[PDB]
Order: C-alpha cells, then structure tokens, then sequence
C-alpha cells in the first residue's frame, strides 16, 4: 500500500460503521511530527475535512457536522491512521482521502515550506442494496459515414463494473458513462461506441462488462 | 496555519 | 463557519491563455489558503500554499496573489495538464474548508452534437423497468439541454444525464439522457422523443421513435 492509501469496505449498510484505515509512517527524525486528516468528497458537497489528529498527541480536532459521529486513532504498530463513523447514513457515501500536513524545517537555508499530500481514495458507498451482477441490455442502431451502438449496464451493486468492447481490442470512439443511481438504489450506465456503418457488416461488436464485487462476467453481442 | 505538523 | 466561494464555477480557455480562479472567505483567512489540483480520477495535488508560495515542483505558470479575504489562483501559459478542477482550502482554523472547485476546460470550435436514440429491447420491457437512451455525441460547449417527450407529454422529470470528461484529442464532450420508466407506462404510451438544444445547432433536433 502506498503513502496515506485508504482500505476498508466499499460498502457499509445504514445505521452502521464505517471504519477505514490509512497507511501512515514515522519522520525521519524523533522530532518529526505530522497533522493526520480524513477528508472525504462527494459530487455535491465537494470536499469536506472530516477531522483530524497530530502524530504526536491524542486530541483530535473534528468538523462540527459530523464530530459526534467520528473516532479518529492511531496505531503505530499497523502504521494505522484510522476513521470511525458511527450512525452511517446514504449521505456518507463518498470518496475516502488521507492527507499529512507538516512545515519543513530542514534547514537554515531551507525552512518556511510544507508538506501536504493526500493519498489514493477510497469509494465507500453506504446502502442495504444487496451485491447483484448487472443486466446487459444491447443499444441497437434505429445514416451515413457513422452509426452508434453501445450497452446498458443496469441494476448491479456495488460499484465498479469494468466495461471493454470487442475484448479490450476497441478503444477508440467509446465512451462510457459514469454510473448513475437509481431509485431502486441500484446503478446504471452505458457505453456507447461510434463506428463506421460500413463496417456493420464487416465488424462484429461485443461488449463485455465484468463486475467484480459478484464475481460477474457479461459478454453481450450487439447486433442490428 | 492550523492542522500542520514540523518535519526536521 | 468559514466558508470559500470559488469564482468562476467553471472556467473554458485556449492553449496559452492566462486565466484567474478567484476564492473568498466568509471572513479574514489572513494568509492561511492553499490552491489544489485534482485531475478526474486521482487526489488533490498541491498547487500553492500560504496563497502565494509555489510548492516545489509545481510550475512557475502557477501563481497566487490576495490576503485577508480575496485570493487568486492564476495559470499562465495554459498547457493540456492544467484540465483540471482547482479547489481553494483554508486552513486558518478548525475545521478546514474547501472552495466549491473550479473546472478548467479547453476552448475548441462550436461542435453541435450528433443524436442517436436506443429504443429498449425485448428483454427490457420484460424486466419490469426499461431505460430509453439518448446520446449526444462529440459536442462543445459542454452545456447542452435535452428534453423527453412522450406521446408530447414533458417526462424529462423520469431521465437524468451523465456527461464524459473533455476527450483528450477532440477537446469534446459526450452525453447520455437515459429515460427510465416501468414496463407499464411505457407500454401506456407510443411516441418516445428526445430533444435536444445547444449552441451549435440553430433549431432544437428531435430523435424520436414508436413503441413496437
């Protein structure tokens, strides 16, 4: 795991507790120190700083929206920087971020500068949507030069789904769209490729969408 | 600044 | 507590354009402010801190003016990695805030969309929901209006968009309106239309199609 890289479940059910950990690591000095944050984003909200600790101390400084409902820790010993959220609600899914923040004081010559870095999220969706591979449903052509065709990847949970057409082999002039929620709190997306419509006749076209949360590999012709 | 810690 | 507006919400420029990202706080912030760049799928990277200071490594066509409460964050010599969103983030008290973020988008020629519409399968409307799709291909700018009518009845309300990031090569953007009804209402009604408005094209286009 890299610097600040997140683990823990993608997926937590309502009224429960997310917990997520964070790879940390010493300073290269016995005096080094570092200001350890649980950041999270979403599409609406943005970012939001969920709170917070020096490496040095136990006290925690929290946001006041969520401050009754995070536990943040260390464990040295796992090199551990930890995130509890009790009382989990549909409003906590986000992405997950680390960030160490620390001014540098190396030198006489370099000194006044900072530290601040962030590490890989982590998408932690809160639902009770149970794990379901997706239906893949063919987007058929209904003129000239280009024609589109593409896929409807739906009712699958949890996120990811990996979408390929033609095995991996066509990747020009695909688009795939991010997932979108439905209501039945299941996602959706499609993927849409353009091609020449001569080549119709000439090219088979295949999408293929692999789920990895149900183990599910879809395999789906799209013909005329 | 607040939140930020001291590397040597 | 302290809040940043980040001006503008988004923000479409040309190769070596010099464009400013402006960043309030609801109160003094004296200089405790950073500028971050997020590229779509990785972390916020560090752009400035102390609202002027380049961090190391970080290219000089960065740079970053204000106090107290108004802050600039300006790019120079605009290059294909400054597409990103730019975020401001106060660190002068607990808790730390961010600003709303601001896209960087590059300015190509006006593309208007080309529109396609995927009526459901058999196997959908079987399913007990089925999902009508309607693709706005290669288009610039990215905004774009698309409309459902069924049997001329506004049903937009029951569809909802995803839109792909700025392609790397044609500077355009892609659309998907998908329309999302049960097996029963869709088989209540016959015409399916989805309309489209955007700059580039002088008269709303209608692709539309009859159920069966």
């Amino acid at each position: 795991q890299v610097q600040l890289q997140v683990s823990g479940p993608g997926v937590v059910r309502p009224s429960e507790t997310l917990s997520l950990t964070c790879e940390v690591s010493s300073g290269s000095t016995s005096r080094d120190f570092f200001y350890w944050s649980w950041v999270r984003q979403t599409p609406g909200k943005g970012l939001e700083w969920i709170g917070g600790m020096y490496s040095n101390s136990e006290e925690t400084n929290h946001n006041p929206s969520l401050k009754s409902r995070v536990i943040i820790s260390k464990d040295t010993s796992k090199n551990e920087f930890s995130l509890r959220l009790t009382s989990v609600t549909a409003a906590d899914t986000a992405v997950y971020f680390c960030s160490s923040r620390a001014k540098i004081y190396y030198s006489a010559s370099y000194s006044g500068g900072r530290i601040d870095v962030w590490g890989p999220g982590l998408l932690v969706t809160v639902s009770s949507a149970s794990t379901k591979g997706p239906s893949v449903f063919p987007l058929a052509p209904s003129s000239e030069s280009t024609a589109a065709l593409g896929c409807l990847v739906k009712d699958y949970f949890p996120e990811p789904v990996t979408v390929s057409w033609n095995s991996g082999s066509l990747t020009s002039g695909v688009h795939t769209f991010p997932a979108v929620l439905q209501s039945s709190g299941l996602y959706s997306l499609s993927s849409v490729v353009t091609v020449p419509s001569s080549s119709l006749g000439t090219q088979t076209y295949v999408c293929n969408v692999n789920h990895k949360p149900s183990n599910t590999k879809v395999d789906k012709r799209v013909e005329i | 600044a607040v939140g930020i810690g001291a590397v040597f | 507590d302290i809040q940043m507006t980040q001006s503008p919400s988004s923000l479409s420029a040309s190769i070596g354009d010099r464009v400013t990202v402006t960043c309030r706080a609801s109160q003094g912030i004296d200089k405790d402010l950073s500028w971050f760049q997020q590229k779509p799928g990785k972390a916020p990277t560090l752009l400035i801190y102390t609202a002027s200071t380049l961090q190391t490594g970080v290219s000089s066509r960065f740079s970053g003016s204000g106090s107290g409460t108004d802050f600039s964050l300006t790019i120079n010599n605009l290059q294909p990695e400054d597409v990103a969103t730019y975020f401001c983030q106060q660190d002068f008290s607990f808790p730390l805030t961010f600003g709303g973020g601001t896209k960087v988008d590059f300015k190509r020629t006006v593309a208007a969309p080309s529109v396609f519409i995927f009526p459901p399968s058999e196997d959908q409307v079987k399913s007990g929901t089925v999902s009508v799709v309607c693709l706005l291909n290669n288009f610039y700018p990215r905004e774009a209006s698309v409309k459902w009518k069924v049997d001329g009845a506004l049903k937009t309300g029951n569809s909802q968009e995803s839109v792909t990031e700025q392609d790397s090569k044609d500077n355009t953007y892609s659309l998907s309106s998908t329309l999302t009804l049960s097996s029963t209402e869709y088989q209540s009604h016959k015409v399916y239309a989805c309309e489209v408005t955007h700059q580039g094209l002088s008269s709303p286009v209608t692709k539309s199609f009859n159920r069966g």
